[PDB]
């Protein structure tokens, strides 16, 4: 047990790295997206089209498990690869500040407000929508990046899919005293590990840099035209509301799967 | 009363054990605390010294609010069953130490007594619950010797204002 | 006659606009590929295949353009975008100093070196070949980005085909002076309308806010993996090396194309 | 001799013209210079004020060494013809007034006599051939009152001797 759990570890260090290596990737291209101008006629439905004429099934271990009906909450409907339409549940009140210090609860809550999108693909289709129709915006360059950003952040959630299963194997014995506990619901049970795989300072770290990128990296030069309203806010939005709890909402699907290692 | 919540298999990592002591001992099994001793009116606990300024290491900000905090502030972090979901994060505490002073303290961060050994905590331990991790200026204002690494003190949130 | 002048003179200054936004999404994408990791097995072959199977027409006019013979040396091979195949001339010698001021000389000199590719598609392909061969990268997201940027860079240089005529039409007695005279050969025409069209002050103008957009936005935030070896200069070399002389050189030939306007 | 190299019909575009009086005339031709009047032992020129700071509207860098320059420095911008490609960035000339002053300056940027009346200049006509566009530091080196704002002086190349 000794080796292997340390070797687990190993690799889940490794596995975060990589996970943080898609942020700056999807805050350059949201970024980029942005600047390029509004969006074509019928850019949505060109993106369709580009995701189904270029379909990237993923890797064989995912792909195995998305179509494990364990996994295959996390499937789409195609053209758009997987997890952009999986919806968390609404966890936060209308009013509540999102990235601000309050006394008394803290800064960053993580999750969906009543008003924000269900789920990634509404959310990006939201901000798409938001933008002006444009005359002169370039169609192709457009609906690459908009492709571009649906498989940066589908491939960063699933990342939580290797991570737990690195995170099992060095915290077996943590998690298996919560799978084998037959006095509580499956669901009962999927909360409690959920509380066993979140951390909020980390969360708090996370977010902290994301902010700071998506105002640094949105920097007006010299005689630039400035960005759409709120970009820097919804950049924040998605990873606080989408990429953090729909990651570690994968994380607990992989555990659930794997209670037949007690 | 309190137990832990789980346990943790440390991991030694790259360390570097000849200037950290303090380092995960790989395979040992470190407790794991989301609580801590009950809150009293004097709560006993140990004070522990650090800076919440920016340097060196990628550590990133306190959680309480996204922000650094400078050695002049005094601040402080709870560990988890006193930082509490976050429930106490800017509430002022009076620390109390056994040389007969006194202190207020904003709670600003969290000394996180669940996660540790790997990369992301120097591959250093989880912090103990019952611990009260303040900035220099706690340590000054209490009279006491930074060099005395950590103090037995008492914490209330009790008011003692009302003139 | 010169209400016309001047209305050609206010949409050369919206074809201006137009064609600096570009700036900022290119660099944002090539920092979003560099940031993404190592190059994905024969991911070279799945650009093509993606170029191929979302083929992207240009605007008919451009489409017009392509096909007479003053445009047709920016046609691509199928399935590449325009003008990213198109060599310049090496005008500048191998010890040139590209980006610091050299006493007599100045700074910022526009075009090739013996040792640099020959097109966009040639150096665009290099940079990629620079990086390490990863299993861990995520293809759609590495192929898609790949592409996001041919269209973005040939969407860019042919904005100066609009640009040639919106200056044809504000600065008509300059040109059409050359386009009659009958003394000079095609080529020597060519020339003296490229002598007319350059501007070195706001080259260098626009190739410093480059230089500091990409090194503000290739900053290193906490905890981040570094970029590859030298992408903010081959970042600026793009601009310097093809960008702008390429640009220059669609709008000369535009104006040839229109010499039966005097 | 030297004479212009084209024509540019004028445009006012959005200029404030209650503050700027030299903003183009709106349909009025303005001679274009790609040349510059010879180059002598003493070359005649108007020398004319500028600063080559940052801190106003969003003009960039000068032209030979990718940098703003303060009103401190004695540095000097040439007509497109004297500036020829670059050839004299860097270079110090001596420049010499009418009452009798000489100083050195150095060769930083071009002022751009054939471009002008759009966006990107702010919609003011091209400079002249035959200009010397110069920092405050020259006009005191030289003790003029920089309010006449154009002087005719002199500019040389040429070195001296010491001992």
């Amino acid at each position: 047990s000794e080796a292997a759990e340390i070797e687990a570890g190993d690799r889940l260090d490794a596995l975060r790295d990589q996970l943080q290596r898609y942020e700056t990737p999807i805050i350059q291209t949201i970024l980029a997206r942005s600047a390029l101008g509004g969006r074509a006629p019928s850019e949505q439905d060109e993106v369709r089209a580009a995701l189904s004429r270029n379909a990237f099934e993923p890797s064989e271990v995912i792909s195995e498990w998305l179509q494990t009906e364990s996994g295959a909450r996390f499937r789409s409907t195609r053209p758009l690869p997987p997890a952009v339409e999986f919806i968390t549940p609404v966890v936060l009140s209308r009013d509540t500040v999102l990235d601000k210090p309050v006394v008394g609860k803290g800064i960053f809550p993580i999750g969906r407000r009543p008003q924000d999108p269900t789920n990634m693909d509404e959310f990006l289709d939201t901000s798409l929508l938001s933008l002006n129709q444009s005359s002169t915006v370039d169609l192709a360059s457009a609906v690459s990046l908009d492709v571009s950003l649906l498989h940066l952040v589908s491939a960063r959630v699933l990342l939580g899919y290797p991570i737990a299963l690195a995170k099992f194997d060095w915290l077996h014995d943590n998690f298996c005293h919560i799978l084998t506990n037959t006095t509580l619901s499956k669901s009962q049970k999927l909360a409690n590990i959920i509380q066993q795989l979140t951390d909020h300072k980390q969360e708090v770290n996370v977010l902290s840099r994301v902010e700071q990128k998506s105002k640094s990296l949105s920097h007006l030069f010299r005689n630039d035209i400035p960005y759409p309203p709120h970009t820097q806010d919804r950049i924040l939005r998605l990873f606080q509301a989408y990429l953090i709890p729909i990651t570690t909402q994968i994380e607990a699907a992989a555990i659930l799967d794997h209670a037949n290692k007690c | 009363t309190c137990r832990a919540s789980g346990y943790l298999p440390g991991r030694s990592g790259n360390c570097e054990k000849s200037n950290d002591p303090d380092c995960c001992e790989d395979g040992k099994m470190y407790p794991q605390y989301r609580c801590s001793p009950p809150v009293t009116a004097s709560t006993r606990a140990v004070l522990t010294l650090n800076s919440f300024e920016k340097g060196k290491d990628g550590g990133g900000p306190s959680e309480c609010d996204n922000a650094y905090h400078s050695d002049q502030e005094k601040v402080v972090a709870l560990s988890t069953g006193w930082f509490s979901n976050m429930a106490r994060c800017g509430h002022r505490i009076k620390i109390s130490a056994a040389n007969g002073n006194s202190v207020y303290a904003k709670v600003v961060d969290e000394c996180d007594s669940v996660h540790g050994c790997d990369d992301e905590h120097n591959f250093e331990p989880p912090c103990d619950n019952n611990i009260v991790d303040a900035s220099p200026a706690v340590w000054d204002a209490l009279g006491l010797d930074q060099n005395v690494g950590m103090v037995d003190i008492t914490w209330s949130e009790q008011h003692h204002h009302h003139h």
